[PDB]
């Protein structure tokens, strides 16, 4: 090592665009949170999910609209009416407990 | 003109025959911009502002304002160095991050004065 | 302890990157 | 409807997580410096733990997309093993097979 | 006993497809992949998208085409457009047909932002391989 | 009421140009192929089951709108949009000693709704110290300067760039670097002496 | 016996821009069965053969991807089961080529890309040398 | 002197597409391309045919219809170059009391148009030359007693430019 050695570092870092002055391991951290994306602004991160919301809600329209055939939901729908039917239905709200 | 347009409407209502063949499908689909360009270049469609690469690597221009000999060098100097090395983001969200270190700095004097090194 | 002076402008201008 | 009341909590955690993702790496730089003075840094530190505690990261589960399930999860395809599974062998997972060798 | 994606042996009237009757220890020997993508392939991205996206067009077209559906889909994605193909029964008047492919495919365009074409092919009874 | 109509396969000519039938990529219709073609694996008596109505011929991707003829007539429709390649160039000696400098870029196609790879801004820059106007002294203080971007044996500088968004952008920035690594190799200083 | 009269009109344009070299172009093409892989480089082959490209062709090793899960819903690690996934490679390596002829040869290749496979492409263009660099110091 | 470079071919676009579908004539065994290939669905007649088609642009329009009347499912966006023809469609006026935004926009949109000129008319906002010649020109393509009375108040409120 000599000076010699240092000063060409030193303009090699300052040509490529690196750091230019003498940082401890611990501070270089920095250069790296602004290198990168940070976690949660990644797609593959904040865009995880499919939104079930519109899946669920569209599907939903388009089966009163005629279009889409849900058996699931006809079958949800068929047992329950025989439920209500037999006599054990979904209690009005606030009814249940104290009546 | 709205009638330039109507005309323009009943012209291309003549024009339009549906579909004769798949490569006309195809060509009706790419100049209405549905299909991809070819030969793929991935970076079509997105040209960053028509920025060039000194505003991006450079940022010595907004640490003008900033004092030059103290700590607040070393530390800007990385965010900067930081800044200079990433591809994900815009020139203007760059420079929103040096702007909220300017107005957070400046927002605390007192605790600068205090700490011991004068800061401006 | 040596801080050298180099000029980022100069460079720059010159070769288109400033 | 998101499958499961988790998977909605977890949705809102993401949402919050991408909000100020801003905020707290702009902190957090003043917080992993050892360049400042340590003043600036005890100031920053409440700052970033004043901040909403679903905003932080760490908060996040990565869930089965499907079926809610919070492990036995592969990450490539965001599927539930047992969904991976279930996809996989009736073959509309391209180019995946079982192995043999 | 694996059960997984298996039709179990009947009394022998069970009529079977070509795809039910081959457990999945035979995909890639002798079945083949009922969708495409380059997703899965070593250097590649968001296998994870096109996997829900394949899920929601099964179960959609499903649902559109209400008891017609003879094998399950075949789904493929080339250069930023999808390719459904589908066995399909005759049940509907070709009215009807062609109502809910027009529909369908301008629906799903839509949705996934992407030219969606679709191909029926047209058979009396389903295709029966084995048993029977 | 039910409405059978027999297959394409009836009233097609024998000697009928194929490319005429299958100009684009085209799911395989059965009725529309003339050839019989059996696949599927049998079972124990019986054979590969037909083309009608076979599932596994839907899965396959075909090349039927590729057949060599077509292939052949697609081309001799290109030739008119190609350029020459310029004669002397035909060795790579020459290449060298007209062009010394090599820009790799790559561009990736994968199939879905967006275009967009990040691995496509990389640029990546390729210069043989041989090919350049440079000193003794400046040579041996690039070589120090760059470091591991030079490989000793092959003379062959390299420069990967990676860090803007654009490949456009990082193809100027590549060229810039070496116009800087140059300059400043020429430039002697105080230090220099030391 | 029906045939359309006049049915071509191809437009092109000549700039007076010098069009870029090509030293090299390699085309790699991943896909998961070979077949097609196979068929898809003979069509290729054949297609620059007809533009006069002078292309060789070779095979890259194959990757196989294996991964564990699970073979039971709750509770028995003792049994699993394995998946694979098979990544298959053809390179296509074209030499001496120009800037147009590339954009035509890529353009048709790329259109006919089977849907089961990728493709990367890994252009080395010639450029002289820069401006300020000639023979200028400082 | 020994280097010799050609100059390069600018096309457009879709060049190569069109060149390509040069070399292809047209199929005579084959139905019309729009119509699905199966024996079961190609056309038998002039009239099947017709109603084929018009059925495949009523199913196109239904779709179109969902789409219009409930937007925000098909709002999010992935493709990347990002096709603006697959967006829904706005057809309500983007301000609602302010005249010279509504005016325009329930026109562009014809009743509404007539409600929202009614709505500025009353407010004692002058109607300029362009105002109710944008009016005119929908009272042009979308239309007895109502053309002399739209253009009483075509004349009598604004001095319209006659070129309108
Ligand atoms: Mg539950
Ligand atoms: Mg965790």
């Amino acid at each position: 090592l000599s000076e010699y050695a240092v000063r060409m570092s030193r303009l090699s870092a300052r040509l490529f665009g690196e750091v230019a002055r003498p940082t401890d391991s611990k501070s270089m951290k920095v250069v790296k949170l602004f290198s990168e994306q940070p976690l949660a602004k990644r797609k593959e991160t904040y865009d995880w999910y499919p939104n079930h919301n519109t899946y669920f809600a569209l599907m939903g329209t388009l089966r009163f609209l005629g279009l889409y055939r849900d058996e699931h939901q006809d079958f949800r729908d068929e047992q329950l009416r025989l439920k209500k039917l037999r006599g054990k239905g979904k209690p009005r709200k606030g009814e249940g407990k104290r009546a | 003109s709205l009638w330039d347009i109507e005309f323009a409407k009943q012209l291309a209502a003549v024009t339009e025959r549906p579909f004769q063949n798949g490569f006309e499908e195809m060509i009706q689909w790419t100049k209405e911009g549905k299909l991809w360009e070819f030969p793929i270049n991935n970076e079509a469609g997105f040209d960053d502002d028509g920025s060039e690469f000194h505003e991006h690597i450079f940022l010595d221009k907004y640490l003008q304002d900033f004092p030059k000999q103290g700590p607040i060098r070393h530390f800007m100097e990385l965010v900067t160095c930081g800044l200079s090395k990433n591809p994900y983001l815009s020139v203007k969200q760059k420079v929103e991050h040096i702007e909220w270190f300017r107005n957070y700095f400046n927002e605390k004097r007192v605790i600068l004065k205090e700490s011991g090194i004068q800061l401006n | 302890a040596a801080a050298a002076a180099a000029a980022a402008a100069a460079a720059a201008a010159a070769a288109a990157a400033a | 409807y998101y499958v499961d009341w988790k998977m909605l909590r977890d949705v809102k955690r993401r949402k919050m997580a991408y909000e100020y993702a801003d905020e707290r790496l702009r902190i957090n730089s003043l917080r992993k410096n050892t360049i400042l003075p340590k003043d600036l840094q005890e100031v920053a530190d409440e700052e970033i733990a004043s901040l909403p505690r679903d905003s932080c990261p760490v908060r996040i589960r990565n869930r089965c997309v499907m079926t809610s399930r919070p492990r036995g999860v592969k990450r490539r395809w965001r599927l539930s093993r047992i969904v991976f599974r279930h996809l996989a062998d009736h073959g509309q997972l391209s180019g995946v097979q079982r192995a043999m060798w | 006993k694996n059960r997984a994606a298996r039709v179990r042996v009947s009394k022998g009237d069970k009529p079977v497809t070509y795809e039910e009757a081959h457990a999945p220890h035979y995909i890639a020997h002798r079945k083949g992949w009922l969708s495409l993508h380059t997703g899965n392939l070593d250097g590649e991205d968001h296998a994870a998208e096109r996997t829900v996206e394949d899920v929601f067009l099964r179960k959609f077209m499903l649902g559109t085409f209400p008891g017609c559906l003879a094998d399950q889909l075949v789904l493929k994605r080339r250069a930023n457009q999808l390719e459904i193909c589908a066995l399909v029964l005759r049940q509907l008047p070709p009215h009807k047909f062609y109502f809910l492919v027009g529909y369908s495919e301008t629906l799903l365009s839509h949705f996934y932002k992407c030219p969606v074409h679709l191909h029926l092919q047209t058979v009396p009874s389903k295709v029966v391989y084995k048993y029977i | 009421r039910r409405k059978a109509l027999p297959p394409r396969t009836e009233k097609m000519a024998v000697d009928q140009d194929w490319p005429s039938v299958y100009p684009v990529a085209a799911p395989f219709k059965p009725s529309a192929v003339p050839l019989p073609v059996r696949m599927g694996y049998p079972v124990k008596r019986g054979v590969p089951m037909a083309k009608e109505g076979n599932l596994e011929l839907l899965k396959i991707p075909n090349f039927l709108h590729l057949t060599p003829v077509a292939i052949k007539r697609h081309c001799e429709a290109l030739k008119d949009f190609c350029t020459e390649w310029p004669a002397a160039l035909d060795s790579d000696e020459k290449c060298e000693k007209h062009f010394p400098i090599e820009i790799d870029t790559a561009d990736y196609v994968s199939a879905g709704p967006s275009i967009r790879n990040p691995k496509a801004r990389v640029v990546t820059l390729r210069v043989k110290l041989s090919s350049l106007n440079l000193d003794d002294h400046a040579k041996k203080k690039l070589i120090k300067l760059v470091g591991d971007r030079y490989c000793k044996s092959t003379d062959v500088l390299t420069i990967k760039t990676d860090r803007c968004p654009l490949k456009r952008q990082n193809y100027d920035y590549a060229v810039y670097l070496l116009t800087v690594l140059y300059h400043e190799s020429w430039k002697t200083e105080e230090w220099e002496k030391k | 016996v029906d045939v359309p009269k006049d049915m071509t009109k191809p437009e092109i344009t000549i700039s007076d821009e010098p069009d870029t070299l090509y030293k090299r172009l390699s085309v790699l093409v991943k896909g998961h069965d070979k077949a097609v892989l196979d068929s898809y480089e003979y069509f290729a082959v054949l297609a620059a053969k007809e533009l006069g490209i002078s292309i060789k062709v070779h095979e890259p090793p194959r990757k196989i991807e294996r991964f564990t899960l699970l073979k039971s819903v709750h509770i028995f690690k003792k049994h699993r089961v394995q998946y694979e996934m098979r990544t298959l490679y053809r390179c296509l390596e074209l030499e001496h080529l120009t800037g147009s002829t590339a954009d035509v040869y890529l353009e048709y290749i790329q259109r006919n890309l089977p849907e089961g496979v990728a493709m990367e492409v890994t252009k080395t263009k010639l450029e002289q040398l820069p401006e300020h660099i000639r023979k200028p110091i400082w | 002197e020994e280097v010799v470079i050609p100059k390069k071919k600018t096309w457009d676009k879709v060049a190569i597409l069109q060149a390509l579908a040069s070399t292809v004539h047209r199929d005579s065994t084959a139905a019309p391309y729009v119509f699905q290939d199966d024996p079961y669905l190609i056309p038998t007649s002039s009239v099947e045919s017709h109603s084929f088609l018009l059925a495949k642009k009523s199913g196109e329009n239904a779709a179109k219809f969902i789409i219009n009347s409930y937007p925000k499912y098909f709002q999010k966006d992935i493709a990347e170059p990002h096709i603006p023809c697959l967006m829904p469609e706005y057809f309500e006026p983007q301000i609602e009391d302010v005249s010279e935004a509504a005016l325009q926009e329930r026109i562009k949109l014809x009743x509404x148009x007539x409600x929202x000129x009614x709505x500025x008319x009353x407010x004692x906002x002058x109607x300029x030359x362009x105002x109710x010649x944008x009016x005119x020109x929908x009272x042009x393509x979308x239309x007895t007693w109502r053309t002399k009375n739209n253009a009483e108040r075509i004349f009598a409120l604004m001095p319209e430019k006659n070129a309108h």
